[PDB]
């Protein structure tokens, strides 16, 4: 009875109504999912066209936020763009003051606490969109990291964000990743985004892709063409029977 | 000014003199140079003396409160921090040179404090213009583990060197001695020097004075 | 009642509701004609006049922002003040940076840049709480000619060859619609204006119920003094 | 003031004097210059004494906040880092020249040089203080590489002695650090214990 | 995130002219432990109950009696953490007045100015009322001062009185027993019997803290002597 | 920054068919004393620009530091733009006019040397804010005892070749050595050309010294 | 209802309705088109008379020599968008000595007018932009929303009854690409004449054209400059 | 620089020459130092000629705001009086002005001479400038308030003449502007060697 | 000590005429007794009809030059049409005031057409007083070319000689022989003279070489 109009205010049960209203702006876009294998860190998006007006990687999702952590995003676009200058920031600021690249943890602890932030005041609205962080590096390992809107950051082998995300958990738990490769768990992530990709509700879609690994000197960047089109291709043989 | 300050084996006996000059001329006579911190933490000051006054109350203040909320004992190595960083962030400005004693759930600690911020933990200390003085005789005679009676005549020692030899000090040895079990506040502690006894007898009567006006106002 | 909602809420069409009201409040003002000939831009406001005991001399609904720019107003005046005080002061800013008069769009436009510029939060102290209840009618010539311009509190601003704001801006925009053609006279222009405020102004037209100025190219601006009034009035 | 630092296979050396004076009074005859930053990480301290006390306390707690927050032991470079923010945002306003040498998992025994101006770089070793000018041509003609730890801490006790005898501004005890792997180990040489070089008569 | 507090009050006038606000931070204190203040001609007590609902509770880590300076005592009822704010607050305002004028802070002048705090969280923007009652004893010129501040802000001196539960039968009690030229140690004893009526349970050295001012100053009882009190009753 | 406390000495920088070169020596200098030996006064700022800088070296790696964070930064953006050396070297100026405009200058002399489009790039930009493009560029001392030699090769030949240009650059280097008394025997050689940016070192000129017998 | 009057309120549902009210303002205004070729950007604006005796008000703006851009929706929010952007144009032509690449302007305006979408007190930008540009990446065209959100666009419209128009595009997008400058301003042209009203046809009065291209600075067109993009056209099929 | 302005029964006459110099160095010989502020307030230009323009321009820009809020001119006290008050928050920090506000208002001619230094004083006449002593000179024997306008003319450019012969800083031409009722007109601007081929022949 | 100015020498010259305006510099920048480049032109255009000279302060100049193409975009957004060359020259003075206390080491000198299709110069000193005139010089051989345009172009202490019109062929003649004299006894003016013509056809660029000592 009027309890779910601000982020500070608790209903009688002990929940905040306005986080949970964010999550399902979440919960409503569509599905992006992280594989962390024994190298390295993938992430698959499904991005949907909406319009055939639109260009080839229009709204992406995959960002670079720093030169070796990655960025995958689902939900309110704008929040998440929002959220990737803030990651931007705290990386260059990080190494500004103590002189090395950021710690995917760290950097993972720092956005999370931002994004807590904005749950507490009702003169500010909490953010509609989660993310996943991934990284690489000789020292740490590869390391996956998932934010909610609540601000909550969890260490991950595999993870789903989206509309289709409990489909696709169940895809990712059928993988051996931690023996995996890189090189094919690209080819496991395209197959598990078009297996949750829905194509009477949704037309089409294009698959974006994106890996950092010892594959890529510890350098989160856009999966290459060759390897891109050799994955779709090996998803789309596994949709047929 | 002389003070000085020694690390004996059951804690910390301070010593100053008394006397406060203003510029070639003894103003005060009398100065209360040791000022207290807390029941277990004293400080001699030295330098700019309402710098000195001013400086040590608002520790004192700031370490009242810091006991009441934690209900303990304050330590030594608390006023020393608050000091050196309130001396420090004034860039030397505020003129407080500092000989700051105390006994702590930890043991006797003395700390010599300089007006820029810089501390120095050391078993015996002197500050002030009669300093070098005060060290000299320190140098000569101090031994680590002197027993109460002993520091206290090594610090009295001290404190007439520069009482003697300094111009700007003089008159009495004020000592506190602090250890876990009590506080001595010995002021004075010594009288080396008195006025000289008057030869004569200056005139000084009643009606030697003219008066041009005069109002007497009654108080209820 | 009127606290519900936020000074920025937009409607459910796209709208700000105080920008919508701020409309409406326009409605109620006195009526104001502007036409622009290829002679100069005449303005003429009915002055409506409440009691005898009013000096209508004290009424001004049309005032001078520069000697080449005029200003007739139409719906809560106080309000109007302001954006004529911000007006001028950017006409005299002109003038002393580029030593060249401002023109008439570009005064227009700076006065635009003030009607959203209201809000309760994210707001310096004393800022505006709620837009203009004014509409403008910017009458001058600079080297474009003679221009006229409108302005309402929307902070949209249109060049217009005529117009009319105020209670009966309706009727009197259609009757401007039939009477105005491009090669139209200064003086013609004047003799509508006054046919068109006569016909739509509740009390009788005389020399004192209406202001009428004009701007020319040559000529500063010029408020019509009562003589020259029933001068032009005597044969309507 | 001399201060010195080595690093050697697993670790570093470090090194100082102890005297403290004031124009031409020694106002502290043993000053502890070496500072432990961290439980693996000490600076050596030449210049303002308040200015380097400052410095050194504001490091210590950032890299303590930082290594509890990290879950990890602190990177010399990072403290190295940090000195040298500090030193350069207020050059203007510090006399400061520090040494900062310690042992990481990551790198292994490392220096860093922060002079006044702050600027950083790392060498194999470094000197610092107004007695180290007297001990350049020392340490260049003697240093080599692959010393020991013991070759090491000699090396340190025998430029510092050099130097104290050289230079006005330092003297008193030569305080030493070994920092590797398994921890800290501090000793103090005096009197007979400084190494010594007899005075050339005649 | 944005630190920006509400600039409107929470506390405003009811068509009848009261301050609703206020009379529910009462009704707060209403519910607190008991508390007691008597003032004896030598000294005051003031002595509280603090039954933990558990013996999980460590009794001696938190205190309800508190000093704030060498000669002044606290005690409170009605909400603990606001009592908390208040005593930091009381702390640094007898330290900032002998940093003035370098003597001990009278009693009356330091109760004006928390009294003048609490008034502060009647008025100022987007801030509840403080919901405690606090009894304040000191000794000055060689008096003894009780005073009472509420969560308005108003403050009253009294010669003895009670607060929390059951302080209307308190008082009743304490105006039926005490008496002028009363002495500490008898006043000690009306305050634990004033505590025993309202009590529920045994009273133990542990399930109460006593706190006196004399012309020694302030200080707190310690179990030990409370445990003697008690049983000279 | 009014004292620079730790000063590099001149850097040099020539344009060449297909490149540009610059070189420097790895001095750190304290006042008169040679300091730090085994300093880098040249950065790579991209795959076709390269920066080498004189005057306080504390000023340089902060400058170091906020130019690689800007690179870092503009290549996040993965968006097909990258800083031309012309914009680094407008930037750059910018900056330290800036920094002089507060009274706070960057005790400095930049040479931002680059290869783009098939145009080589060299430009100068000192403490106070004054840049300017040249085909060869020499700070500090290296402005009176290299520049003349450069000079009278770019008279007598407009276009060098790479190697002519490096062998220019080795004499003027040693002449650097013989007269100016903040130098050091032990340089680095950067070169941009299309295949990017290479940095060699530490290397030495071969002196004479016959004239001691004379 | 009670989660449709703040932007700072998530409705049950996870959506920002302020924000949808906001994208309601854009679809009021009237249509324009932007679309580009390998070489050239266009924008094409179908103005609007208040009254007969109105001019139609302007809707194409100059940003840059190297960008402009056609607006719907609240005109006031346009102009402190415009002005932000000639802001940051001029901001990078100070410091680099370089055009700002478009999709970096871009950025910027999703940065600036997401963060009143978050703040209470706050409203959207009640403006969608058609951003056309030409930078080292070639032409450009953008299209900006009050949810903050931009999209790089083959073609766009937006505005009044801009869904035949989009349908339009879609026919002929893959004509589009090797169309000289005067058949894509033709093209853009029936995209926007296929928003008009029956009675109503593409006149000198009605329609403003700006183009950008390699060696072209922006320029726009407004009454007797769009005559040659006018002259050609054939009569609206039905 | 001279400049020079006084009252007289017909008016005000303004008077000044032209020269700008950079030390020894001539910068121009053609400086309008009577600043024409509107078409019925009169400046003159002493001490740093950016100074004096830039703050008389401001003067300007005020007056006619002035005029726009009050529907009057302002007065020639109350423009003097705003140009003192502009300058005086400048006071110690270098701005060097000296100048004359001369008008026509409800008070009948006026006069008054106002200085980077804070000075603001009415008077009947005034001199500035480097060669002023030389002016004062001159005109103090030849003035009276009952001059005729043309005796006004030659008094005001035999004055000014007489200080661009002693004075180095001084020189060019003589501009002359007369201040009437119904606002200033320019009389004349005649050159330093045809007032001497004028007066010495 | 820090001082942030240098002196970085160079000349620039205009000279207005019934139909044209010219601007003229020499392209030598220097310091001390060093020489930065000798490829460094003084004169910028600003828009088709008007071009300014600036010398002094090397830093100033860029900087200013910069401010002052900001400032004409931004006039021409705000008011639809480009710059006059008069209210360039007030907003120049404006600028120049701005930094009054700090100022612009810079001397300026505008070349142009008027609104009626005449030559126009203005002449700035560095805190931004500035007048019209038919010729101008300024930088360090400014005290050089002045009393030689005076003579010529003014006709200045000649007696029995008209005052035909200055053409354009006789005005780039005199210019040219100017800057040569100039080259010849001012250590600062040398290498090369640009030349920019501005008549109603646009904006004429030409090269002279100077001695290059």
């Amino acid at each position: 009875t009027g309890y779910d109009l601000s982020a500070s205010t608790f209903s009688p049960d002990g929940r905040v109504f306005q986080v949970e209203y964010a999550m399902k702006a979440v919960e409503n876009s569509s599905t992006a999912i992280g594989i962390r294998c024994k190298d390295g860190v993938v992430f698959g998006v499904e991005k949907l066209v909406l319009s055939k007006l639109y260009e080839e990687g229009s709204n992406k999702r995959l960002f670079n936020v720093d030169r070796h952590v990655g960025m995958a995003v689902a939900g309110l676009l704008a929040d998440a763009r929002s959220l990737a200058d803030i990651a931007r920031e705290e990386a260059s600021n990080f190494r500004s003051n103590f002189g090395y690249n950021i710690p995917l943890k760290h950097l993972a602890d720092r956005v999370a606490m931002y994004v807590h932030a904005y749950t507490l005041y009702s003169a500010v609205r909490p953010f509609g969109c989660s993310f996943m962080l991934g990284s690489y590096s000789v020292n740490d390992g590869a390391q996956l990291y998932m934010i909610d809107p609540s601000g909550v950051s969890y260490g991950y082998w595999g993870c789903a964000i989206g509309k289709a995300r409990q489909a696709a958990k169940t895809e990712i738990e059928k993988l051996q990743m931690k023996e995996m490769t890189c090189r094919d768990v690209v080819k496991e992530v395209a197959k598990i985004i078009y297996i949750v990709h829905d194509e009477v509700k949704d037309k089409a879609f294009e698959l974006e892709l994106s890996w950092v690994g010892e594959i890529t000197n510890g350098r989160h960047e856009i999966v290459p063409k060759d390897v891109r089109e050799e994955a779709e291709k090996y998803a789309k043989e596994s949709l047929k029977e | 000014t002389t003070i000085a300050g020694v690390v004996y084996k059951d804690g910390i006996v301070l010593g100053a003199d008394t006397r406060a000059t203003e510029g070639m001329v003894v103003a005060d006579k009398n100065c209360s140079k040791i000022h207290f911190i807390s029941p277990n933490i004293y400080c001699c000051g030295a330098g700019t003396a309402a710098d000195t006054d001013m400086t040590t109350q608002l520790i004192s203040s700031n370490l009242e409160l810091h006991s009441l909320s934690t209900g303990r004992l304050p330590r030594v190595v608390t006023a020393n921090r608050m000091l050196k960083q309130m001396l420090f962030r004034y860039q030397g400005y505020i003129g407080a040179a500092l000989v700051l004693g105390g006994v702590d759930v930890t043991g006797p600690h003395l700390y010599s404090i300089y007006p820029h911020g810089s501390t120095d933990k050391l078993p015996y200390v002197t500050m002030g213009s009669g300093s070098l003085a005060a060290m000299a005789v320190f140098e000569d005679k101090f031994r680590p583990d002197m027993e109460e009676e002993e520091a206290k005549k090594l610090v009295s020692e001290a404190i007439a060197a520069g009482i003697f030899n300094d111009l700007g000090s003089g008159s009495n040895i004020d000592l506190c001695v602090i250890s876990k079990s009590k506080l001595d506040f010995l002021r004075p502690y010594s009288v080396p020097n008195k006025k000289g006894t008057r030869f004569g007898r200056y005139r000084c009567e009643k009606g030697t004075n003219a008066v041009l006006t005069e109002k007497v106002t009654t108080l209820e | 009642s009127e606290y519900d909602r936020g000074v920025n809420t937009f409607s459910p069409e796209g709208r700000l509701f105080q920008v919508e009201y701020a409309i409406e409040a326009i409605k109620l003002g006195s009526t104001a004609i502007g036409i622009q000939t290829s002679e100069g831009v005449c303005l003429a406001v009915e002055k409506r006049i409440t009691s005898p005991l009013m000096e209508p001399s004290s009424i001004e609904k049309i005032v001078e922002i520069d000697a080449h720019i005029g200003c007739a107003m139409s719906g809560l005046i106080a309000d109007a003040k302001t954006l004529i005080d911000k007006a001028r002061v950017e006409t005299q800013n002109h003038w002393f940076t580029y030593n060249e008069t401002m023109t008439v769009e570009s005064v227009t436009q700076a006065v635009s840049n003030l009607a959203l510029q209201f809000g309760e939060e994210d707001a310096d102290p004393g800022a505006m709480s709620r837009p203009f209840g004014v509409a403008l009618l910017f009458g001058g010539v600079d080297e474009k000619g003679p221009q006229l311009f409108h302005m309402d509190p929307s902070g949209t601003f249109v060049q217009c060859d005529a117009r009319a704001i105020g209670s009966a801006s309706e009727g009197a925009q259609s009757s401007l619609q039939e009477v105005y053609h491009k090669s139209m006279t200064l003086k013609e222009a004047i003799k509508s204006s006054l046919i068109i405020l006569k016909q739509v102004m509740e009390e009788k037209l005389n020399a004192t119920n209406i202001e009428l100025a004009t701007v020319q190219p040559g000529q500063n601006f010029h408020m019509f003094t009562k003589e020259e009034l029933e001068e032009v009035i005597k044969d309507i | 003031t001399t201060i010195m630092a080595v690093q050697f296979d697993g670790g570093v050396v470090l090194g100082a004097d102890s005297r403290t004076t004031t124009g031409s009074y020694i106002a502290n005859r043993v000053t502890d210059k070496l500072t432990p930053i961290h439980d693996r990480i000490f600076c050596c301290r030449s210049g303002s004494a308040a200015d380097t006390q400052a410095v050194a306390d504001a490091v210590t707690y950032q890299l303590g906040f930082h290594s509890i927050e990290l879950n990890e032991p602190p990177l010399v470079h990072t403290a190295a880092s940090l000195f040298k923010e500090m030193c350069y945002r207020y050059r203007e306003d510090l006399m400061a020249g520090i040494i900062i040498a310690g042992w990481d998992p990551q790198e292994g025994g490392q220096v860093y040089s922060v002079p006044m101006g702050g600027m950083m770089v790392r060498q194999p070793f470094a000197i610092g203080g107004s007695g180290s000018s007297y001990i350049y041509g020392y340490v260049d003609a003697t240093y080599r590489e692959g010393m020991t730890k013991e070759e090491c801490l000699q090396f340190t006790a025998n430029a510092l002695a050099l130097a104290m005898e050289r230079d006005g501004s330092s003297g008193g005890v030569i305080r030493l650090a070994a920092i590797a792997e398994p921890g800290v180990e501090r000793q103090v040489l005096l009197g007979d214990q400084i190494p010594k070089f007899t005075i050339a008569t005649l | 995130m944005a630190e920006r507090g509400y600039s409107f009050s929470l506390t405003t006038f009811s068509p009848s002219g009261k301050l609703v606000q206020i009379e529910y931070a009462l009704a707060a204190v209403a519910g607190g432990a008991p508390s007691v203040g008597i003032k004896a001609a030598n000294g005051v007590v003031l002595a509280t109950e603090k039954k933990q609902k558990s013996i999980l509770y460590d009794e001696r880590s938190v205190h309800k009696v508190e000093p704030i300076t060498k000669h002044i005592g606290l005690v409170y009822s009605g909400m603990g953490p606001d009592y908390r704010v208040l005593v930091h607050r009381a702390r640094k305002l007898a330290q900032q007045y002998y940093l003035v004028y370098q003597e001990p802070i009278p009693t009356a002048q330091l109760v004006q100015r928390v009294a003048s705090v609490m008034q502060e969280y009647t008025q100022s923007g987007g801030v509840r009322p403080f919901g405690v009652s606090l009894l304040i004893c000191g000794w000055n010129e060689g008096r003894p001062y009780l005073f009472q501040s509420d969560p308005s802000g108003a403050y009253f001196a009294w010669k003895a009185t009670a607060m929390g539960k059951n302080y209307v039968n308190g008082k009743t009690f304490l105006e039926k027993r005490y008496n002028e030229d009363l002495e500490l140690e008898d006043a000690i004893h009306t305050a634990i019997l004033t505590l025993k009526e309202s009590f529920e349970g045994q009273m133990t050295e542990d399930n109460i803290e006593v706190g006196i001012c004399n012309e020694a100053g302030f200080r707190r009882l310690t179990p030990t002597e409370v445990k003697d009190y008690l049983a000279a009753i | 920054t009014q004292n620079p406390m730790v000063t590099g000495t001149s850097v040099l920088g020539l344009k060449f068919e297909g490149g540009v070169v610059i070189a420097a020596d790895m001095l750190g200098s304290y006042g008169s004393l040679a300091r730090f030996r085994n300093i880098s006064r040249i950065m790579r700022v991209n795959n076709s620009t390269m920066l080498g800088a004189s005057g306080d070296y504390a000023d340089f790696q902060y400058l170091k530091q906020v130019l690689g964070q800007m690179v870092i930064d503009e290549e996040l953006l993965g968006d097909g733009h990258s800083y031309s050396p012309k914009a680094i070297h407008s930037w750059l100026t910018r900056a330290m006019y800036s920094r002089r405009s507060k009274m706070n200058p960057l005790w400095n002399t930049m040479v931002i040397g680059g290869y783009a489009d098939g145009e080589s790039f060299l430009g100068y930009v000192d403490m106070l804010g004054v840049a300017y493009e040249a085909p060869s560029l020499a700070t500090g001392y290296g402005a009176y005892l290299a520049q003349p030699l450069l000079r009278e090769v770019l008279e007598k030949q407009p276009v060098l070749s790479q190697t002519e240009a490096r062998e220019l650059v080795e004499r003027c280097m040693r002449v650097l050595y013989y007269r100016d008394a903040r130098s050091y025997n032990r340089f680095q050689i950067a070169t941009v050309t299309e295949k990017g940016v290479e940095i060699e070192g530490p290397l030495s000129a071969e002196t004479n010294w016959d004239i001691a017998h004379m | 209802n009670q989660y449709d009057n703040d932007v700072t309120v998530w409705s049950p549902q996870g959506r920002i309705h302020q924000i949808e009210y906001a994208m309601e303002a854009v679809k009021q205004g009237s249509a324009t088109v932007g679309l580009k070729s390998k070489t050239h950007a266009v924008l094409v604006a179908l103005k609007r008379a208040q009254s007969e005796l109105a001019a139609h008000q302007k809707k194409i703006l100059h940003v840059d020599n190297h960008i402009g851009i056609s607006i719907a929706g609240l005109t006031a929010d346009a102009r402190l968008l415009c002005n932000f952007m000639r802001q940051e144009c001029l901001d990078s032509r100070f410091v680099f000595d370089r055009p700002l690449p478009v999709s970096r302007l871009v950025s910027l305006i999703g940065s600036k007018t997401q963060i009143p979408t978050q703040r209470y007190g706050r409203r959207p930008y009640g403006v969608g932009l058609l951003i056309a540009g030409y930078d080292d990446m070639g032409p450009h065209i953008f299209q900006t929303c009050p949810s903050a959100n931009y999209f790089d666009c083959r073609a766009m419209s937006i505005g009044a009854r801009s869904q035949s128009a989009r349908t339009y595009l879609e026919r002929h997008m893959s004509e589009f690409m090797e169309c000289n400058l005067n058949e894509l301003v033709k093209h853009g042209l029936r995209a926007l004449r296929e928003t008009l009203p029956a009675e109503q046809d593409l006149t000198t009065k009605n329609v403003s054209i700006g183009i950008v291209g390699k060696d072209l600075e922006f320029t726009i067109y407004d009454d007797d400059d769009v005559s040659p993009f006018l002259e050609g056209l054939e009569e609206r099929p039905q | 620089t001279t400049t020079l302005a006084f009252k007289f029964r017909h008016g005000v006459i303004v008077a000044a020459d032209s020269r700008a110099t950079a030390g020894a160095y001539i910068a121009s010989q053609t400086v309008k130092k009577v600043i024409e502020i509107n078409p019925y307030l009169l400046g003159t230009m002493a001490g740093g000629a950016a100074d004096c323009s830039f703050w008389e321009r401001l003067l300007a820009r005020q007056c006619r705001i002035y005029e726009l809020r009050n529907k009057e001119r302002i007065s020639v006290a109350a423009a003097s009086k705003l140009l003192a008050n502009m300058v005086y928050q400048y006071k110690g920090m270098g701005l060097s002005m000296g100048t004359m506000i001369c008008g026509w208002d409800k008070r009948g001619p006026g006069l008054y001479y106002v200085d980077s230094e804070g000075n603001r004083i009415s008077g009947a006449t005034f001199s500035v400038g480097s060669g002023s002593v030389y002016a004062y000179g001159v005109m103090d024997r030849g003035y009276s308030y009952d001059l005729e306008v043309e005796e006004a003319y030659d008094l005001a450019r035999r004055a000014i003449y007489q200080a661009t012969y002693r004075d180095a800083y001084s020189g060019g031409s003589v501009s002359l502007y007369h201040v009437r009722e119904d606002g200033w007109i320019r009389v004349s601007s005649d050159n330093v060697a045809d007032l001497h081929d004028k007066y010495s022949g | 000590r820090f001082s942030p100015y240098a002196f970085n020498g160079g000349t620039v010259l205009a000279i207005a005429g019934e139909d044209f305006s010219i601007v003229a510099s020499d392209t030598r920048l220097s310091e001390g007794f060093s020489i930065h480049t000798r490829d460094s032109p003084k004169c910028y255009k600003l828009t088709d009809k008007t071009v300014i000279g600036c010398s002094g302060f090397h830093g100033d100049c860029l900087t200013l030059t910069k401010i002052i193409e900001a400032r004409l975009k931004m006039y021409k957004h705000s008011n639809n049409k480009a710059m006059t060359t008069g209210a360039i020259a007030a907003m120049l003075s404006t600028i120049l005031y701005s930094r009054r206390f700090f100022p612009y080491y810079v001397y300026n000198i505008i070349g142009g057409l008027d609104e009626e299709g005449k030559g126009a110069v203005y002449s700035f000193d560095p805190v931004g007083s500035y007048q019209r005139d038919s010729f101008k010089a300024g930088g360090s051989a400014s005290a050089m070319l002045q009393p030689l345009l005076d003579n010529q172009v003014g006709f200045k202490n000649m007696q029995n000689v008209e005052h035909v019109p200055l053409s354009l062929d006789r005005a780039m003649r005199l210019v040219k022989d100017v800057f040569i004299s100039a080259a010849e006894r001012d250590v600062y003016t040398g290498d090369a003279l640009k030349v920019c013509i501005v008549t109603k056809e646009g904006i004429r660029g030409e090269t002279v070489p100077l001695r290059k000592d």
